[PDB]
RNA sequence: GGCCAGCAUCAGUUUUGGUGGCAGGAUAAAUCCAUAGGAAUGUAGCUUGCCUCGGUAAGUAUUAUAGCCUGUGGGAAUACUGCCAGCUGGGACUGAGGACUGCGACGUAAGUCAAGGAUGCUGGCAUAAUGGUUAUAUGCCGCCCGUCUUGAAA
RNA sequence: AAGCUCGUAUCAGUUUUAUGAGUGUAAGAAGUCCUUGUUUGAACGUGGACAUUUGAAUGAAGAGCUUUUAGUGGGCCAUUUUUGGUAAGCAGAACUGGCGAUGCGGGAUGAACCGAACGUAGAGUUAAGGUGCCGGAAUACACGCUCAUCAGACACCACAAAAGGUGUUAGUUCAUCUAGACAGCCGGACGGUGGCCAUGGAAGUCGGAAUCCGCUAAGGAGUGUGUAACAACUCACCGGCCGAAUGAACUAGCCCUGAAAAUGGAUGGCGCUCAAGCGUGUUACCUAUACUCUACCGUCAGGGUUGAUGCCCUGACGAGUAGGCAGG
RNA sequence: GCAGUCAAGCGUUAUAGCGACAUUGCUUUUUGAUUCGAUGUCGGCUCUUCCUAUCAUACCGAAGCAGAAUUCGGUAAGCGUUGGAUUGUUCACCCACUAAUAGGGAACGGCUGGGUUUAGACCGUCGUGAGACAGGUUAGUUUUACCCUACUGAU
């Protein structure tokens, strides 16, 4: 859906003579908290040897974008499952929010790589602070000074079946 | 990749006027006028001054930018044709039967008549396209000169003349008779 | 192609240096 | 897809890298300390036997060629990066095919040798024609009438497509011999020559031009100043 | 009083709008304001090169005759999610039951009520008008039965 | 189907707890306590006594014992375990589902596919599948990919060698680069040397073996064209001009090839190309004998009652071949 | 086909195990010399159409293609693709003509000879016999159309 970013902090259940287990925190992109907790337990079992029935969720908090009205360049480091193994991938997305950048990446994976949400892992989303560090041409072409471009061949949407005038595509 | 904007430049010399409206190009120079219809390609022509013209594609792909470069080359060839012209020299050779080449008029249509190619009784006729001139060379043996402002027309006429005299059912290693384009260049030879 | 590879490497080296002694003492 | 494919050749010589430029850099900066006079020489379109003859005649000195940018970087491009004092003028005096001559011989002897040294060379494009060449009518010979035709071996038939297409000379093959219907003037004395005319002259073997090494200037170690020579700089 | 309707006030089920009051999160993040630094897709200014009478090409200059980014501090609003035994408009189907009993509400009070299932007011027709039957038309659906074989259009 | 009893009675295609195995057993009147009799211990007992905090959860109103008789029996398909395998199909065991006896919505059409099981109706909402037109329902919105000289809208098996392609898009890992990137043009491309043997001839380039040294910026005892032999050109390599990115090897998506017969025909048809195709996201909408509310029919059940196998009140149910019972 | 070799890959940190393209040996050895068990369905005549996996005719490409002739290949189904001999067998083979005598499907998931040919008969093999067959030979009645549709013509 429309993605939201959460922090999930969990731990093992405290035991006798071994109190205060260490806390672990993950940043999870998900549509709701149920999916976020499911992803957290999945990744915790995949990385550490912690099971959901042996652990507990200490906290889950939504993380809002700090400056949602500022256009930013994002580098997204992801990995996906395959029969050969786990493959890295780096993409660059120009957007005003981390969650919208993640949604764009997921749509791009569904379109090109034929990938799925459960098979795509979001490893890192980092804002590119300097314009010189952007290294994809399809993003660099929008960083040029005094950028202008027209929108030729405009198609207007008619609410009526029949039109009494030949249409124009001017803009 | 969908580049935002791709452009090419066309340089206009002093004696040439180029008019573009809805991709109908007219080029006027000392040697005459040429017209081109470029409505099968979506490009935008812009004038910055009387010596430079830009042609651009907005949000295009590989085929689109290839067509852009092709458009620039075609307009350059039109400018070259109106300012210098094009001139193709062909030589015809034979082993035993002298090839006879003439200019004839069939209801005022200017055909080129080829006789005695490999001793054939058939008379081959190649029409002369509009805008090209045919002249039998001076102090050069068995040479034809095709001149004009349209390189496409001159080269197509030369190709038709070459292909009308193909050798059939013989070993071409042995039989060398034919009409071959020997040189391509410009009419003006100031330098 | 990631830009902050140096920062990632520095962070993982620091984590290794800390975890070397976090189990020993 | 849809890209140009690079031709693959199985040869014995591999490409050079940055190490060769580093070696030339180090050798130039060592020769700067080793020798006393550093001359800048222009040797455009020089034949390798002629260059080797110059090297042999200058026994005990050093002549270093290579990339002009590498040599200028070795000499020091500007004043804050120059290897020695006032070497940036000598570095910026380099142009084209530049040779650095490191020596201890007398300045007058070097000037005398480079003013008295000259060799016959092929005529180059965009240079003045040293003579007028016209291939005579009839069978085309290998020298093209410079020597008597009876002495000269006739031109080999394999070069006829080259003469007809590349040289744009109207030629025919009669009984395995290259023939022309009329005399063909190719170059006129005192006229700028293009690539095709230079190729025709080189093919017929006419060598009437001269090669003279150009000397731009030199730098002295003790005085630490550059003096302009202006030798063969017409 | 038999037939067909219209409106009003209700009850049961349901559909579709408008509007109000609250609660939580980083006691939303933001925008905005104040303050301190920073850079370029370098704003004013300065320099030189030489350009259509100064518009530019490249060096400098971090707010100047534009602005932007980050940190910190301050006061709000809004979005999102949820709650109301908040209010209110439009539409559809249904009216089983047949003296009273019960549980309640508004009422000092006698009484009244939307509270253990629809009543009130009005019009036309009074007969082929509604309705039934019959012949057909239209839209969609529908293979020929019985028996015997897994199983049968096969 | 008949009797007898009992009915916090009897239990359960389930879980939990304890204990086994790499699904089995057990969880109280078929108990427990004291008292010390039977052959200082096991195993059998004398007499008295503790209950509705009588020994986990959830559900259940019918359970148990005697008698008593109609129809039937070697079927197909699928999933999960396991043993042997074949060109390939598969064959033998264990268990569980679907179908026969079964209509309804959808998959165009259908023995095993998806949804859903059926009294007569009304209203509402849905499932699966869909919403260009046939055809009820957005030629909706949004991000990308694709052009097929018979694309695709498919079962996820085979053709299929993860093979071929100078189609296109996105990635990964290595390299070159203002002491100059990919292309292009021009110049150099040397000397011993026509290296040795062989040949009529063979000089880098018909052959057989060495394949070195010098000078270099660099130059093979030569990558090819060429000659009878040489000559000449070329490239391997270097340099000059140009001035900013580029090359190689792999991976993935879509596209093309990846073999086809024989009356004329099929994504169901029309047709569709920033789709009406493919991947994905957000909403709205369409409609089943399904779900919810109401009425009515019947059946069963529980209560009331001084035409009583009638009447009144309440609740839940309704598929069906052989066969059974009942009322007409 | 079997047995082996190599290694572009795949696999691994245990040079285990798979493995494309290639390649070796046997079948099969050097001087162009000199028929061996189809166990159950076959062929004709007349006449139509279709496929292309093209024999000829049309147009092309390549090859030591001089010319002539021929070989290999591409597009191509518009148009043709024959007359006879042979049954002590023909699941074919010869002679000739010809531009050429290409392959196949709509059956093999109407007349007519082989064939499912029942009653007569003889020979052979087996059986004690009734009889059966490893078999061989000969003789032996199935007979619509005026119905619907399709097709050809006609109101
Ligand atoms: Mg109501
Ligand atoms: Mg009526
Ligand atoms: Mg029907
Ligand atoms: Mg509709
Ligand atoms: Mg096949
Ligand atoms: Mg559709
Ligand atoms: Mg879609
Ligand atoms: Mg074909
Ligand atoms: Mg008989």
């Amino acid at each position: 859906a429309h993605f939201k970013e959460y922090q999930v902090i969990g731990r093992r259940l405290p035991t006798e003579s071994v109190p205060e287990p260490k806390l672990f925190r993950m940043r999870i992109f998900a549509s709701n908290e149920v999916i976020a907790k499911s992803r957290y337990w999945y990744f915790l079992q995949k990385l550490h040897k912690v099971k959901k029935a042996s652990g507990e969720i200490v906290s889950i908090n939504q993380i809002n974008e700090a400056h949602p009205t500022k256009v930013k360049n994002f580098g997204v480091w992801v990995r996906y499952d395959s029969r050969s193994g786990t493959h890295n991938m780096y993409k660059e997305i120009r957007d005003v929010s981390r969650v919208a950048a993640v949604e764009t990446l997921y749509q791009d994976m569904a379109a090109r790589h034929r990938a799925r949400f459960r098979s795509i892992h979001i490893l890192k989303v980092a804002e590119i602070e300097k314009t010189a560090d952007v290294k994809r041409q399809y993003v660099k072409q929008f960083l040029t000074k005094d950028l202008k471009f027209p929108l030729p061949h405009r198609v207007q949407k008619s609410t009526k079946t029949f039109s009494y005038k030949r249409p124009s595509t001017f803009y | 990749m969908k580049y935002i904007q791709t452009e090419q430049q066309i340089e206009v010399p002093e004696g040439v006027t180029v008019s573009i409206k809805s991709r109908i190009v007219k080029v006027v120079g000392p040697r005459g006028t040429l017209t081109k219809n470029l409505k099968h390609i979506d490009v935008t022509f812009t004038k910055v001054n009387n010596q430079l013209i830009k042609v651009a594609v907005h949000n295009g792909g590989r085929k689109h930018v290839a067509a852009l470069r092709t458009v620039k080359s075609l307009v350059d060839n039109m400018i070259t044709g109106v300012t210098k012209g094009y001139k193709y020299k062909m030589r015809y050779v034979y082993a035993h039967f002298p090839i006879n080449v003439n200019i004839v008029e069939k209801d005022g249509a200017k055909f080129i008549e080829v006789r005695n190619f490999l001793g054939d009784k058939k008379i081959r006729n190649v029409p002369v396209r509009d805008g090209v001139t045919i002249e039998f060379s001076t102090n050069v043996k068995d040479e034809i000169v095709l001149s004009g402002n349209s390189v496409e027309d001159v080269s197509q006429n030369a190709a038709d003349l070459q292909q009308i005299c193909r050798v059939r059912n013989k070993d071409i290693r042995k039989f060398l008779d034919g009409i071959y384009v020997s040189h391509k260049g410009f009419i003006t030879e100031d330098l | 192609n990631f830009p902050y590879k140096a920062k990632i490497l520095e962070e993982i080296e620091a984590k290794k240096m800390k975890d070397l002694e976090e189990r020993e003492l | 897809r849809s890209k140009r494919s690079k031709l693959v050749t199985l040869a014995q010589t591999d490409k050079k890298g940055r190490e060769n430029k580093e070696r030339i850099f180090d050798e130039v900066r060592e020769a700067l300390d080793t020798y006393r006079y550093v001359w800048v020489l222009h040797l455009d379109d020089v034949r390798t036997p002629v260059l080797q003859e110059i090297r042999t005649s200058w026994a005990g000195s050093k002549l270093i060629m290579g990339k002009r940018k590498v040599l200028q970087k070795a000499l020091g491009e500007k004043r804050e990066e120059e290897y020695k004092e006032n070497l940036y003028q000598l570095s910026k005096l380099c142009s084209g095919v530049t040779g650095l001559l490191f020596t201890d011989e007398d300045v007058n002897t070097v000037k005398e040798y480079f003013k008295s040294y000259v060799r016959s060379d092929y005529s180059r494009p965009n240079t003045k024609a040293p003579l007028t060449f016209t291939i005579p009518e009839g069978i085309v010979y290998s020298r093209g009438g410079q020597i008597p035709a009876e002495e000269d071996v006739p031109m080999i038939h394999s070069l006829e497509p080259t003469m007809r297409n590349k040289f744009e000379i109207p030629t025919k093959i009669k009984a395995g011999k290259i023939t022309i219907d009329s005399p063909y003037l190719v170059c006129t004395e005192g006229e700028k020559l293009d690539v095709r005319q230079a190729l025709i002259l080189k093919q017929f073997g006419i060598a009437a031009s001269e090669f003279k090494v150009k000397v731009s200037a030199y730098y002295d170690n003790d005085s630490s100043t550059v003096e302009s020579t202006n030798i063969n700089m017409e």
